[PDB]
């Protein structure tokens, strides 16, 4: 973790979805750096 | 009543800075210490005093309790604690030790002369001033190792820095008349790439320099000393021709509002209040120039602008 | 430091 | 997850994330890979034709071969294989490449150090010999056509003229004194015709000059060795290289004394490096933890949301996770920007481009 000061896990794993939806064009950007290989 | 064995460690924790008074309040996280439920099973009438010294943050730990489970798999809440500060640094349980030790402390302490001075300011009639320091130097490593664990304390998803990574560079507040540390920022800088071309014309390497813990200790929170601390950070970094942007890590509403009102009042002071709300018509290499000129990162410099040209429509 | 494979063909 | 249930939820989301893919599998396994600069033509059908050199290594069962391949892709990356050359080669091919100012020339390097020229019309032209064990390094300077640079395991350094008359079988220059273990790659910088690189099993990064007696310029101690490195086709100042610590690491040539950054993110081993001839800034890399990984320089250290942070550095714009064995090569086509050639050990290789929704492109 090069310079990082908050890259500690947080209190809580949120339930809750900022972002239900389809596909657009940021989450393309997740899925690529996710390699498509997230869960 | 067996549930009182039972403690919020958010509770338990006393954290207390003592200058002229002892100073006491509670750790807003404990998770990282202490486990994700913050809670702590198997000690009745739980206290954990953590305590610094208000000049040399000498820590000073001492657990008490009425009773305690014998049987293990209960918590060394002392041990996992000091786990947590520097090792041979924290005086365990006796006061008077404590005070004699950080006495003696005050007649060589001096950041004043160790550190580099970065600005000056005035808060309600007393002197503040700034100083600046690297990570690798022994003073700075004994303060910051003393100071660190209110990152955790008062941060969520903190984490210990590396000390040993020279592109550390850590911001000290102190009270100028009593030499008292009123908070502490660590930053970083990354190498900015801009493109072929300016990278093959000035052979000066350029950053962006990074802030990544902004600590005010809680007892003089809601003073101000925040906003003249992020400007002091600002203006140092603007005169650093090195940098070329400001970033943030990870910042929460509160560094969101603190950041949004003094960037904002540095557009006004400097009129991009005016240009942006009163002229459209602007080519986009402008919008660069400002923006790299005013150090920005983009993102902010985004928000700032079209809040500029909503606020004066 | 590359650690060249042992070879194997195609099943079909 | 286990790689093959990983790689089926890789394949549900490739009409997502790519614009194109096609895997192929091969008799043998390939260690090589570059596309050729044959020029985009449509043909009758509605594809665009390509063409790849690869390699084989059957460790010893039958005979190896330089392979010259056709690629039909879709009219609208702007679709199967075909072998169109096929050449016998002495042992396995451990790197093959076309020279840049002629591309009916093809340099290799086998398994026992030997350097061949083939040409795509003739076949074997020449045998150039002088390492004496297996070599991974092999290239051709952009800059003087014919000039030459091979690297062997016997940690020796050949330089070879093969871009005119007179006989190209023996080496013009060498170096016994360049490094003290394997040599791992060495490759010619794309502005300066004199300067090269090499990296090496003993942790140096060398810079050097061929006209120079004391040919060295810079050393440089790196963390653990590094397998490989790549100049900038932009910058003259700026290469990167990486190994055996995962990282990739950027270098300024004009203070090599610390690296200007590293980029996390494989897992293990990195052993091919390239930057981008398109967009200046973009680097891609690969290895031994199965997976190709493009990177943005131009996006290191900047500001990210935590959620972003999760998914790895800012600088990391895209990871390739097709392949389900070591990655042994790839390369970057020259004249399609984003398609990529990419061949592991488990005999698959795979032809691939992002999707075009990327910020990037
Ligand atoms: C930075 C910090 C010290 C606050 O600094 P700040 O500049 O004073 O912040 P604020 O602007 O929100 O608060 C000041 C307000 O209190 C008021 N105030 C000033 N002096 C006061 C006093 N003596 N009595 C009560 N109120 C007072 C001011 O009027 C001002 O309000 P205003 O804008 O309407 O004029 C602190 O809140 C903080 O952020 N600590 C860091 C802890 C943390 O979690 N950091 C994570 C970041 S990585």
């Amino acid at each position: 973790g090069k310079g990082l000061g908050k890259g500690g896990a947080k209190r809580h794993r949120k339930v809750l979805r900022d972002n239900i939806q389809g596909i657009t064009k940021p989450a393309i950007r997740r899925l690529a750096r996710r390699g498509g290989v997230k869960r | 009543k067996p549930e009182t064995w039972t403690s919020s460690a958010n509770e338990a924790l006393r954290v207390s800075i003592v200058g002229e008074n002892a100073v006491q309040f509670s750790p807003l996280f404990t998770y990282p210490i202490y486990g994700d439920s913050e809670k702590i099973y198997g000690y009745k009438d739980l206290i954990i005093h953590l305590a610094f010294d208000s000049v040399t943050f000498k820590p000073y730990v001492n657990v008490k309790y009425s009773a305690k489970l014998g049987d293990d798999n209960i918590v060394d809440v002392e041990k996992k604690l000091l786990s947590f500060l520097p090792k041979d640094d924290v005086i365990v349980r006796d006061e008077a030790k404590w005070v004699d030790c950080f006495a003696e402390e005050r007649k060589t302490h001096n950041l004043s002369d160790v550190f580099e001075k970065v600005s000056e300011y005035s808060l309600n009639g007393e002197e503040f001033v700034v100083y600046k320091s690297s990570l690798v130097d022994d003073f700075a490593r004994r303060m910051h190792r003393r100071v660190q664990i209110f990152s955790l304390l008062f941060i969520e998803a903190a984490n210990y820095i590396d000390e040993t990574d020279p592109s550390w560079q850590i911001y000290w507040l102190l009270n100028k008349k009593t030499k008292e540390l009123i908070g502490f920022v660590t930053t970083y800088k990354y190498w900015h790439y801009l493109g072929a071309k300016s990278f093959d014309e000035d052979i000066d390497k350029k950053f962006r320099a990074k802030i990544s813990q902004f600590l005010i200790f809680p007892p003089y929170q809601n003073k101000g000393h925040g906003s003249c601390l992020y400007e002091a950070i600002i203006q140092s970094w603007l005169e650093d021709k090195s940098i070329t942007e400001i970033t943030v890590e990870d910042p929460n509403e509160a560094f969101d509002d603190l950041r949004d009102r003094n960037d904002i009042q540095r557009l006004r002071k400097l009129g991009y209040d005016a240009v942006f709300q009163k002229h459209s018509d602007l080519s986009d290499e402008f919008l660069e120039s400002s923006r790299k000129s005013l150090k920005l990162e983009e993102r902010q410099f985004n928000r700032l602008v079209e809040m500029l040209l909503l606020l004066n429509n | 430091a590359r650690t060249k494979q042992t070879a194997r063909k195609s099943t079909g | 997850l286990s790689v093959d249930e990983e790689y089926d939820l890789w394949k549900s989301n490739v009409p997502l994330m790519y614009d194109f893919v096609s895997e192929t599998r091969l008799t043998w396994p390939s260690l090589t890979v570059q596309w050729l600069p044959t020029p985009v033509q449509e043909l009758d059908g509605g594809f665009i034709k390509q063409e790849l050199i690869i390699g084989t290594h059957t460790s010893g069962e039958e005979e190896n071969y330089l392979k010259f391949a056709e690629i039909n892709l879709p009219k609208e990356i702007l679709s199967n294989i075909r072998i169109t050359a096929k050449y016998e080669h002495e042992e396995e091919i451990t790197r093959a490449r076309y020279m840049p100012q002629d591309p009916n020339i093809v340099a290799t390097i086998n398994g026992q150090g030997t350097t061949f020229l083939y040409s795509r019309s003739e076949g074997l032209q020449s045998t150039l010999k002088f390492h004496k064990d297996n070599g991974y390094a092999l290239s051709f300077s952009t800059l003087v056509k014919g000039r030459l640079l091979s690297g062997s395991d016997d940690h020796t350094v050949a330089l070879w003229e093969v871009g005119s008359g007179g006989d190209p079988t023996k080496p013009v220059r060498t170096w016994n004194d360049l490094h003290s273990d394997i040599i791992n790659d060495n490759k010619w910088h794309n502005f300066n015709k004199d300067l090269f690189g090499t990296v090496s099993e003993d942790s140096l990064l060398k810079i050097n000059d061929v006209r120079a007696n004391n040919t060295t310029i810079d050393t440089v101690k790196c963390p653990q060795p590094f397998n490989t490195l790549a100049f900038s086709h932009h910058s003259s100042n700026l290469l990167a290289a990486a190994g055996m610590d995962s990282y990739v690491y950027l270098y300024d040539l004009r203070n090599m004394k610390e690296p200007l950054h590293h980029m996390s993110g494989h897992e293990d081993a990195v052993n091919n490096l390239e930057f981008s001839t398109h967009v200046d800034g973009v680097v891609v890399s690969s290895g031994s933890d199965n997976r190709l990984m493009m990177w943005d320089l131009k996006q290191i250290g900047a500001e990210q949301t935590p959620d972003d942070a999760e998914d790895g550095v800012p600088e990391l714009i895209m990871v390739h996770a097709g392949h389900r064995s070591s990655v042994n090569d790839f390369d970057l086509n020259p004249q399609i920007p984003w398609l990529v050639a990419s061949a592991e050990e488990e005999n698959i290789l795979q032809v691939w481009k992002c999707s075009h929704s990327l910020p990037i492109v």
